[PDB]
């Protein structure tokens, strides 16, 4: 069995004391190839990618032609708390700004429960808590492109609740950036005890945020 | 731990399958569409089944900080019940949405489950060593507003439904809004005869009374 | 009970690898399209392996209650064998279709099993404590009509293909036609150089012969 | 040289307006759809009006000079006729699509031609020192196949179809196919009460008898 | 023949002398319907519509049935200078934001011209000016659903610069608002005299936009 | 009245007789920014750009700042028939000149249209139009992301005077362009009488027998 952690920081997280670790790497969301989204869980191990690159793969046709950031395809990762840059940084000034993982051989299986309350919801009976954050279901940038969380799995889980947690990286450009079309979606706290019928639309600003996101807690058995 | 997720497709809480024991219950969810984007959560994952129910039951926030909730054109489909679609055909709401939410288990299993797909009208076997959970029609994908949609994984008990249904899916809309739309499609797996593998697949068109002869049928399976 | 599925992607059975069991053979499925819309099967599970092959497995069913099979324009994509595309390049049909259809065995192995990935042309070692099933190539997503497509999940022992091959899936309609097609594209991982992670990446065209030279390697393992 | 198109959304082939001169007759072309991507043709442009059908009346190349036709997956729509949907509901296919697709007329007008849409059950007026050449019903827009689609510009005759119909075309495939299925929607220009303007608009589910109550009226004019 | 002109004000658009008005309305960009837009040209009188709704449109399936404002679609329109609002704007607070038209009846045909440089380009011979403004060429907002102006359409070439030239009405709900998403595109400012092989990016901030504008002028023969 | 002329080479095409010099210019066949395609119809002028780049647009946004070339988005234009290179790389800065096509914009004392055979057999001008050029009829296309856009059939945009597989070659803001496998341009077929009602036959037509499987045009003024 495998855990995986994401950091949101230019820091690798830490397995937990027992658990060794594989490898640690950068957190990969997705990649975007001919406009099409393809993306990584982030409870599974293939969203820790040990060597970072603004463009991590390329692509063949039939031709027996095969294209290395020859075009317009890009990357997406979980980011840090490095400031939102006025334009897109370079090579070297990337690296403060890409989430770091870790992926850790764990003795049992790991999932993640989600409240959708403002209080945090119990680990299964038999189970115990490895981290609490917020749910995070899924995510669009470019185009409508983007994709989502497993609610079961850790990764949708992030302790540290961010409105843009995660940057682009421009492929070919060597460059990563913010743009303004990014989004990211959050399980909802509903106060009715189980159902709500007619949603009361809501603007939240900055500081009154993280009390309207759902709750979560990683959980493994024993 | 692992474990297993069933859909009753009805307004009552479905049972954990023999050999399982319940976690909690809650109502299922197919997929959500958000900025014209959907993701699905696997039907035999605990994804599905949600504690809440909403029409909305997430938000978006932007680069400036700023999230909002039901305030824009997003969407949320779950699995429905055999509750009538009503007469006038018109966007059922509030209190009136309860009766077509299926509701869901999620269950704690001492080994794996998995499904089988026969490919024809006949249950396919649990492999040697494996035990019977349930029987069912093998449910692949579907679409619904913008043509957008989600699926399942073939070798997941989501994609083993109980009970068939031409329709078992709502929309349902961040307004408050839900209904069964003309586009609302669902995509099962064919049955196919040893000698129609490798020739021109035959169409046809089948109508009530001759559904569920032409769906592939499925086993959920646990390796004890 | 752990699965993994493997393709060997030419027309022979590929065979279970040492310390597992077999479960079942079938045909290679990648993914569908329905209603122009892609809906993938991970090669790492065994919704990737169906016993029986046809150009539509699947058929679709609306709110009307009818449902309709090989009846509008949909499509099925499956891994494929090193079989030379027609020399007329025209589509292939009926039984001339399975010499161009990639297999693929479904074993039970007694523990997990993963793939690891070198991004380099080296091929990885397996973590300590897990021991080698086999060796292959970086394969992650692809696309083909309309630009659709669905990809590998990284640590899955599906984004592992064992042979390398700039066209590994073949388009199949439900009209019974299947081809390849000059906009099917595979995307791999790529091979990076430590020193270049954090540099503008070098752009590089390969032909024939040197094709390899940029894609990563990756070796799926299973558990001591 | 202005010209102006006209649908007969029949087997038979439309009369040009009073004032206006034949050039040929053929059949209603909507839009075709081409390795997924939808591309139409204005219902007010001789675009929309081909001599000659087929279910396929394209082909595509390839930069390895290899044109494919009829070769991979793709569709043609065209304006339909009331004919109803078969009875076994399944595809239809040869001679048996012919009762099923509108004619059209392409003609010659002295003058520029124009839509003008009242957003209102009543027929609009056309504008000062215009005549009319027809009046209809105000279709904007549609989708099928992958909610792919195209749609009408608002000032073009191809706005203002003279039959309202739930469903206006119907879907053809390249393997010699026609059918309509559930998704195909026609998009049409709402009544708007003056009042309701700057108000929240008042759902309504519109059933057979009842469906024309909240499509907008249009006319078509010439200078 | 028609002349169409967007005042980007909640002002209604005066029609050059001589040129008798055949109607004023709303400047409408675009419907979109099941996500997919469907664009009216800024240039041809039915972008200017008489009657506003934040659902001006409605739908019917082979079945039968009609519906109108009872699922999730929307429309857009060209907007005015009012400040963008914190929140969605409901029933009568949306008029101030809508822009208006005039379609007016002229003696002959009006085009665009585009210099893609600072330089406002001059009406062919023999054709007179109508108005100057700045190549608007596509835009963006919900998705990747949006659509474009033809360059040789008046409608292409808008008086007043706007990061945001247009508004989002989200039909059933009666609101309209400013989403992070909304783009609008526009041809830029080539430095080179007319051969471009190698751009160089840059990242312009509000004061020193306009002057990376290409400029436009509409013109009218005689 | 404007008439739009492409020479599919590097020389600058000539206006019609009958027709007035506008100016000459680059074509441009569509461009793509943030995923979404836009094109502009080659029979009109905002086809003919006076000034030739890989990335001729910005965009801006809502927190009132622009992005120039920083992205990921594409530009297209019609191509010439320069080779393509052997390496089959991307082709970058003053290399790029040879691969694009010129346009002049003529202005015509009559509107111009084009007509459509469906046939090998060249389409006669409508009696009282004079033609201006013949040449195949061209009506849509796609490239990166399946995105792409089409020509009106009535537009002298659709009616292209060189037949080429690939005509049209991809450019980045990065500063590059190429022909990629996966650009696709659609034309109208040719169509038999007894093939209208009838499944289409597949075909696939490979060198020195694609133009013969094309449907012709005409493009004709009226005068
Ligand atoms: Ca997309
Ligand atoms: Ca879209
Ligand atoms: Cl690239
Ligand atoms: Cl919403
Ligand atoms: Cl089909
Ligand atoms: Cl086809
Ligand atoms: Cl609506
Ligand atoms: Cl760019
Ligand atoms: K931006
Ligand atoms: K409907
Ligand atoms: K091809
Ligand atoms: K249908
Ligand atoms: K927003
Ligand atoms: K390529």
């Amino acid at each position: 069995y495998l855990l995986v952690k994401h950091s949101q920081t230019d820091q690798e997280p830490m397995c937990p004391v027992g658990m060794n670790k594989l490898w640690s790497g950068y957190s990969l969301l997705y990649f975007e190839g001919q406009e099409k989204a393809h993306n990584q869980d982030l409870g599974l191990a293939g969203s820790c990618l040990a060597r970072f690159s603004t463009m991590p793969f390329l692509y063949c046709n039939p031709g027996d032609v095969c294209y290395y950031a020859s075009r317009n395809d890009k990357s997406y990762w979980l980011s840090t708390t490095a400031p939102l840059p006025m334009m897109p940084v370079a090579e070297e000034d990337i690296r403060p700004y890409i989430s770091r993982c870790s992926v850790c051989e764990a003795p049992a299986v790991a999932i993640a429960v989600h409240s959708q309350d403002v209080s945090i919801p119990h680990c299964p009976a038999g189970w115990r808590s490895l981290w609490i954050g917020y749910s995070f279901l899924m995510h669009t940038a470019a185009g409508d492109e983007g994709g989502g969380q497993s609610l079961v799995s850790p990764g949708s889980c992030l302790e540290d609740f961010r409105a843009t947690p995660f940057i682009e990286c421009n492929g070919a450009r060597g460059t990563c950036h913010y743009y303004a079309n990014k989004y990211s979606f959050w399980l909802t706290t509903i106060p009715e005890q189980s159902f709500q019928g007619t949603p009361s639309a809501d603007t939240l600003k900055a500081g009154l945020i993280r009390t309207h996101i759902s709750r979560c807690q990683v959980c493994m058995k024993n | 731990g692992f474990l297993v997720t069933r859909h009753s497709q009805t307004t009552d809480d479905p049972q954990c399958p023999p050999g399982t024991k319940i976690l909690y219950h809650g109502y299922s969810l197919l997929y959500v569409q958000g900025n014209e984007r959907a993701h699905g959560q696997d039907l035999g994952t605990a994804g599905s089944c949600l504690r809440k129910f909403s029409t909305m039951p997430f938000l978006f926030c932007n680069i400036n900080n700023v999230c909002n909730f039901a305030s824009r054109n997003d969407y949320s489909y779950w699995l429905s019940t055999p509750e009538p679609m009503p007469m006038s055909m018109a966007p059922i709401t509030g209190e009136n949405i309860r009766p077509f939410i299926s509701r869901c288990a999620v269950c704690e299993a001492p080994a794996m489950v998995m499904a089988v797909h026969s490919q024809t009208i006949q249950i396919p076997q649990c492999p040697t060593g494996w035990s019977s959970l349930w029987i069912g029609y093998s449910f692949v994908m579907h679409t619904s507003a913008g043509a957008e949609g989600s699926g399942q994984a073939l070798a997941s008990p989501g994609s083993c439904l109980e009970e068939f249904r031409s329709a078992p899916f709502i929309e349902c809309h961040g307004r408050g809004t839900c209904n069964y739309y003309a586009n609302a499609y669902s995509f099962w797996l064919a049955t196919i005869e040893r000698s129609e593998m490798f020739k021109k697949p035959t169409p046809s068109t089948l109508k009530a009374g001759e559904l569920r002869t032409h769906v592939s049928r499925c086993q959920v399976c646990m390796r004890r």
